[PDB]
RNA sequence: CGACUCUUAGCGGUGGAUCACUCGGCUCGUGCGUCGAUGAAGAACGCAGCUAGCUGCGAGAAUUAAUGUGAAUUGCAGGACACAUUGAUCAUCGACACUUCGAACGCACUUGCGGCCCCGGGUUCCUCCCGGGGCUACGCCUGUCUGAGCGUCGCU
RNA sequence: CCCCCGGAGCCCCGCGGACGCUACGCCGCGACGAGUAGGAGGGCCGCUGCGGUGAGCCUUGAAGCCUAGGGCGCGGGCCCGGGUGGAGCCGCCGCAGGUGCAGAUCUUGGUGGUAGUAGCAAAUAUUCAAACGAGAACUUUGAAGGCCGAAGUGGAGAAGGG
RNA sequence: GCGAAAGACUAAUCGAACCAUCUAGUAGCUGGUUCCCUCCGAAGUUUCCCUCAGGAUAGCUGGCGCUCUCGCACACGCAGU
RNA sequence: UACCCACCCGACCCGUCUUGAAACACGGACCAAGGAGUCUAACACGUGCGCGAGUCGGGGGCUCGCACGAAAGCCGCCGUGGCGCAAUGAAGGUGAAGGCCGGCGCGCUCGCCGGCCGAGGUGGGAUCCCGAGGCCUCUCCAGUCCGCCGAGGGCGCACCACCGGCCCGUCUCGCCCGCCGCGCCGGGGAGGUGGAGCACGAGCGCACGUGUUAGGACCCGAAAGAUGGUGAACUAUGCCUGGG
RNA sequence: CGCGACCUCAGAUCAGACGUGGCGACCCGCUGAAUUUAAGCAUAUUAGUCAGCGGAGGAGAAGAAACUAACCAGGAUUCCCUCAGUAACGGCGAGUGAACAGGGAAGAGCCCAGCGCCGAAUCCCCGCCCCGCGGCGGGGCGCGGGACAUGUGGCGUACGGAAGACCCGCUCCCCGGCGCCGCUCGUGGGGGGCCCAAGUCCUUCUGAUCGAGGCCCAGCCCGUGGACGGUGUGAGGCCGGUAGCGGCCCCCGGCGCGCCGGGCCCGGGUCUUCCCGGAGUCGGGUUGCUUGGGAAUGCAGCCCAAAGCGGGUGGUAAACUCCAUCUAAGGCUAAAUACCGGCACGAGACCGAUAGUCAACAAGUACCGUAAGGGAAAGUUGAAAAGAACUUUGAAGAGAGAGUUCAAGAGGGCGUGAAACCGUUAAGAGGUAAACGGGUGGGGUCCGCGCAGUCCGCCCGGAGGAUUCAACCCGGCGGCGGGUCCGGCCGUGUCGGCGGCCCGGCGGAUCUUUCCCGCGCGGGGGACCGUCCCCCGACCGGCGACCGGCCGCCGCCGGGCGCAUUUCCA
């Protein structure tokens, strides 16, 4: 409040009554005469530059950016060294950029969503979330987020024929539109790869949703995808080829240990 | 006290702001505020365009933009009696009436007669009654549409 | 996960709702589940708690299985007394035990014309939405 | 081994820190946007079987009728009730009620003085006297009545 | 001929490479190390909260507190042992702060030394016996001595108090 | 305001009351300014200022770098000489 | 190592202003909790990231009752607009190209017509390219493969130093003009000089740091000033009415 | 010296109405500082801000051009982005500081006076009846009043209008009721009431669990419900709830048909005849405040004080001069817009009892001040009071036993219970105040040990004892790698197909209007180029992108191998 520790009329009467040059409370015949008001140290008072409301509370990204924060989300859900590193449980699923058939967008009971996460042998990343369950340590409990978990599998779907009711209950499972992707729960505190389990239809918008790499996006204004500022992401091959391994000064490996002096 | 090569920055805080500072915690709940009534009003003037009525061509002042076109207030008084649309019915047909525009050319006027005569063709008048005079297009050109035009009516591209 | 707004889901809101409840409102929170063998007759799950009702405790030091019928209900301390739920005293004078309806089932309920119709009215009303997803 | 003193530890006080809670705030949104001479806001004084304070109420005073609700209320009494009953209690509230001040309004603020009408006792309007009810503030509008003017005239 | 390391048998091995290789990791040489005001860097230094994550911990005892208990770090601090305590809590990767106190005649609360000390010294005065009582220098009654001495320490009022 | 006058008195306040607000008034001036380790490390001088308890600019300081050199048998450059 | 005790040596009480503090300088009995460089805006440079002569971002719009949403996504809106892409003058205004060759005006360091090249040159220039010659290889010689050293020679980024050149302002001086008009019309030249200029670019947006300000502004601190109010129950007088 | 009109003006406790006060966040008139800044200060600035005062509303104000502009021109107001910290102001310093255009939200326009026309065509209040009555009205009837000729009503208001002539085309809305039909978006409008899934299943902890394993798919069941709260811990299933175009009952809102009562003869275009605008205002002089507005933006006071092809504006005074553009002096108006008050809600990277509002509590309370005003402290027993009966000592406060409790080492200011400080027990010390740094020594409390700590781990040799293999083949499985790129799939660079090209599209100020549709333009087709897709062939990167065979090796299983082997143990 822009009235804290200020609305008391206090004088400081100073420099010869041996106090203090504090600003302390007028007359009266109570505790609070003579004690101290708009100082940040005393009881009272207020704070140092009370937290006012115009802070620059939200910030900004350019269009390309948080465009190109889901193109490394998106291909980072694939490469299960990634996925699995964060502990996404996925050691019997079929294959990693999972795709299912289009009868899941008309699923209409938590039964069959819970039948389906079997079969794909997904149960056991709602089983880790189902166990993952326990009171938030802090403050937090008093202020409405008592309860805490694991995130679980994301599933992308191309049209809301009743699937987002019927994957509701489980928990850990968050719903995501592709064309309206969503940084903030493809990649969980800004880290990379989480799980995603794609339906057919919306595994074909991919590249049209925003492109492929020699041609446009054709359904955002002006996109394609980002270049590689190299392409042999990996340098194990490279290093031991031929042409490199030839141009190479032999090596240097006889430490020298120091020599002591007689 | 300036130190070595700034600007020199003539803020204007010195009057009271922090008093006056108008947070805009409002913004996304007024986009939804403006929203239902862009809505609601789409419905409930139902065959109607949402977009209102029909608005005519017309060119910017300023030498700067020049060569830009507009959408006016109103239809002039002086392009109305050429189309020949009384000026109080135009009001009555989705058809702005601006009576305050001085026409000097032919040019203009003609290039915005042309949208009155385009607007009447492509009408369809609902009839005073379900069973109603001339003038009220026909019940094949009535169920054909419901259709609210979503954006402006015939928008004028430069 | 709740999704009408126009309700609170506030840890401290409906502790207040609670505590500040008006004796109309305790009716219904004073409820009690019914036996598996009236839940069977009636189709009625719970129940709000009466005067005479008989009861089993089921929680609690002395869960058992007597049936004791309850003596009153103290909607101001929000929790009932029972029939030989009690305790002894310093003094001998022995005093009941208060036993939360949560945590007692309803074994014969005391019926009456205001029952009845509460009774037809929630079996009705079960069927009704088992009629409507079907 | 004297006592005192000091350090440390075991326990015991003194004190209320820390910690864990929280029917409270603060902030930001949303809907609404609701006073008063038919007497407001505010103030006073009363009102519970045992009741000081908070709260709730207004001599019909910890509420009235009504409608939902449907067996309590509770600190202790005490109770009606028939819990097959407006039916205990709570919620709603739309019927009725509204002590004294207060723009406050017969004049004044002592709580004092009046006037004018009516209806009881008194009277047999006989005037008091006693009791009870209705009026009696300022400003202003429209109309109404009674007027004033060597104002303008008209008729005489 | 002078041959093949799936085997020369290896102090050189170019055919395959460490335990070592968190490649912002590990290793070998040298040189050098005062410090206020001030700057910079590093802080698996610490405090509260959020997004992640730890198939984390927890009524077989969490936080806090207490410890002549065993130790680690140059240090910020940290880990363990026991104890009491009775419900929650921390590790790592990121984000956010009202984030670290010896001091300001600092604020609030608490407590000492001083100290069982200064003090309980303005208007001459008390004593005996009894009663009551668990208990009497101090109450009450009786007796004795006394003072106020009617411009009163007496008898009634105003304002004020309630 | 009131003063037979002392700047007296005006509710323990008077060379100018008390109360709340403008108000977190201004301060070139006192006082304080909270964890470790590691590396570098000053000034009190210059000109101008209603300047002399303060600033401005010079220096002195640190941080960030970059351009190259060649101890990789194969160096130009600088210097409190 | 930490508890108590003993000894030998060392050793003044911290904070602070200060040329100098153990100071006969000031703050400090003790212990708990609280307690001081913050946020906003505006610049500046450094740094990270996206895109790149462009790049946004806001306000709007299109998509929800938010659970997570007052989020995310999308829009010839995306350029209306800002910043950048161009300067220079007070202003009317003008506005970044030169070189070369040939031809034609008398090549007159002047004016015009056809062709070629296009951002000039010098000196350093990281530096790549070419490389004479070496240096072996079990023989004499032959000879193609592989590198090491490599005198000498070339292109030469970035940048620095310099000379040129062009744009605009101003001056000087001087020539020829074009002619929808008439020249108190407009247009070109040579030489100097003013410019925050061009001389084949580097910006925009988003973060974070440091610094400087405007903000209460690192926290605490005046003597004052102003606007409205409440007091004569004390006391200062005057009055009214009583008492001595 | 009368009576009667009217004009002025009084009095009524006359009939009927209405105004005051409160709130005050936002709003509208006026008033109006000084701290402060300028390193002094007086102009400036703070600032048309605080205080003062008046007045409202659910929004207010503003608003239909006496505007903007200089353009090929725009078109009420308000708000947002922008203009732009720019034009201008300023001891040109400190500092101040707009607009126009453009984009967008929203979008709505209208009345008078006058001039005229109309027999005052008008309005008010009475009195009787018809309907209606908890926002007092409609219908009719009355020589029942009165206002009005010093001016009410209809048309009409500058966008032109009226009146005429003839040109054309044919006529439902409004209101008072009376009903009735569709409950009418959060996906049934507002409000109320009552209602709608699934374990208290096994075992086990515990004072009590909502815990730990288990239970026909993370176990059983429900899941359009797994939010939250309650419950003797940590609960989707126990309870309330939650979800759900879930159900049911009232009420209210609002819209849709019928009946009735009344109102209403309401058009459109052409030619002519007239008809026109708001005065002590504009404007000028001047003085004062104000803006940024400058030889004067706005506002005022005083003085002067108009015009009718006039007047204002056209951002340096002035004359002359042309152009442009509006129409002042009268009035009404929804929507976007604002809300630190109020009612009712929802949420949070907020605070968590010296924090957060002064106030988590009997808080604007206790208490102080004559008064204006000032203004606190103070949350937690347990789960349930089960709040200590009884015995005993004491005048009593307090104790000792007992009892309750999971716990009274939770006892009514009672969770946890720190430090200072104090009490006592234990141990050690003690003439240079204590305390301290380095170095050891002595004693302690414990801690590690040992009742040898001789620490282990290979390999080997020897002596004992025991089970089955390794080595080898044979059957099967599964890998690895390899190449013949062998066969096929895959993709890179290239070439060919001009084959997708129209059975590939998108883009392009490319091109054609020979086209088509719509009104030179728009839309659509057709031509063109750039880009992206099919057929096949060739070369090459043969690429972790595979599949099949062949091979080589490995491993596991199963067989065979019975013991100079291969393992175990001591
Ligand atoms: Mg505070
Ligand atoms: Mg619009
Ligand atoms: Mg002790
Ligand atoms: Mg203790
Ligand atoms: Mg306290
Ligand atoms: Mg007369
Ligand atoms: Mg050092
Ligand atoms: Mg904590
Ligand atoms: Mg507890
Ligand atoms: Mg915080
Ligand atoms: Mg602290
Ligand atoms: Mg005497
Ligand atoms: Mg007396
Ligand atoms: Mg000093
Ligand atoms: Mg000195
Ligand atoms: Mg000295
Ligand atoms: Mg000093
Ligand atoms: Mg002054
Ligand atoms: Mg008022
Ligand atoms: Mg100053
Ligand atoms: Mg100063
Ligand atoms: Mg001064
Ligand atoms: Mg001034
Ligand atoms: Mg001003
Ligand atoms: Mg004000
Ligand atoms: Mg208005
Ligand atoms: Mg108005
Ligand atoms: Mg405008
Ligand atoms: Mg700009
Ligand atoms: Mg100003
Ligand atoms: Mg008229
Ligand atoms: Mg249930
Ligand atoms: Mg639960
Ligand atoms: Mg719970
Ligand atoms: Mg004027
Ligand atoms: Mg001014
Ligand atoms: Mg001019
Ligand atoms: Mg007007
Ligand atoms: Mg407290
Ligand atoms: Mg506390
Ligand atoms: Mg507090
Ligand atoms: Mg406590
Ligand atoms: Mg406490
Ligand atoms: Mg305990
Ligand atoms: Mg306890
Ligand atoms: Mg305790
Ligand atoms: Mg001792």
């Amino acid at each position: 409040s822009e009235l804290a520790g200020h609305q008391t009329s206090a004088e400081s009467w100073g420099t010869g009554r041996a106090v203090a040059r504090i600003p302390r409370v007028r007359g009266g015949g109570t505790h609070r005469s003579g004690q101290g008001a708009f100082g940040n140290m005393c009881r009272g008072g207020r704070m140092f530059a009370p937290t006012k409301t115009w802070r620059r509370w939200h910030r900004r990204v350019n269009t390309t950016q948080k465009r190109y924060a889901i193109c490394s989300a998106l291909a980072a859900s694939a490469l299960p060294a990634l996925v699995m590193s964060k502990g996404h449980r996925i050691e019997e699923v079929p294959e990693l950029p999972l795709v299912v058939e289009d009868k899941v967008e008309s699923y209409k009971k938590t039964k069959e969503a819970v039948l389906l996460l079997k079969k794909l042998k997904a149960w056991n990343d709602i089983k880790k979330v189902y166990a993952s369950q326990r009171m938030r340590a802090g403050k937090g409990k008093m202020r409405n987020r008592r309860r805490i978990q694991r995130r679980g599998p994301c599933i992308i779907y191309n049209e809301d024929n009743g699937i987002i009711k019927a994957f509701r209950n489980i928990p850990g499972i968050t719903l995501l539109n592709v064309s309206k992707l969503n940084i903030l729960k493809l990649a969980p505190g800004g880290h990379v790869g989480r799980f995603c389990i794609w339906t057919e239809s919306a595994f074909r918008k991919l590249d049209e949703l925003y492109g492929t790499w020699r041609k446009a996006a054709t359904l955002k204004s002006n996109y394609n995808l980002p270049m590689h500022k190299m392409l042999n992401t990996d340098l194990s091959r490279i290093l031991k080829s031929p042409e490199i391994q030839r141009a190479l000064r032999a090596p240097r490996k006889k430490i020298h240990r120091r020599v002591l002096k007689k | 006290a300036p130190s070595r090569n700034g600007m020199i920055l003539k803020p204007h805080f010195h009057k009271d702001w922090q008093r006056r500072v108008a947070t805009w915690f409002n913004q996304p709940a007024r986009k939804i505020r403006r929203r239902k009534a862009r809505q609601a009003k789409a419905r409930r003037i139902a065959p109607r365009p949402a977009s209102g009525p029909l608005r005519p061509v017309v060119r910017c002042p300023t030498v700067r933009y020049h060569t830009k076109v507009r959408a006016g207030r109103g239809f002039s008084l002086e392009e109305l009696r050429v189309a020949g649309i009384h000026k109080k019915v135009a009001r009555t047909i989705g058809i702005s009436v601006d009576p305050r525009r001085r026409n000097k050319c032919t040019e203009s006027l003609q290039a915005n007669v042309q949208r009155l005569k385009e607007y009447r063709s492509k009408l369809i008048l609902f009839p005073r009654k379900p069973s109603a005079p001339k003038k009220g297009d026909s019940s094949a050109e009535e169920l054909k549409l419901a259709t609210q035009l979503t954006g402006p009516v015939m928008p004028i591209r430069n | 996960m709740k999704f009408n707004p126009f309700v609170t889901s506030d840890r401290s809101k409906n502790r207040k709702r609670h505590f500040n409840a008006p004796s109309h409102i305790r009716r219904k929170i004073m409820s009690s589940p019914l036996s598996k063998e009236l839940r069977q007759k009636y189709n009625v799950r719970s129940m709000p708690i009466r005067k005479d009702d008989e009861v089993q405790v089921v929680r609690g030091h002395y869960k058992g299985q007597q049936i004791g019928k309850v003596v009153q209900v103290y909607r101001k301390k929000y929790v009932i007394y029972i029939e030989r739920v009690q305790r002894e005293k310093a003094n001998g004078t022995t005093v009941h035990v208060g036993i939360h309806p949560s945590k007692v089932v309803i074994t014969r309920l005391k019926l009456d014309k205001d029952r009845k119709k509460i009774l037809e009215r929630k079996a009705k009303s079960r069927q009704v939405g088992k009629e409507k997803g079907k």
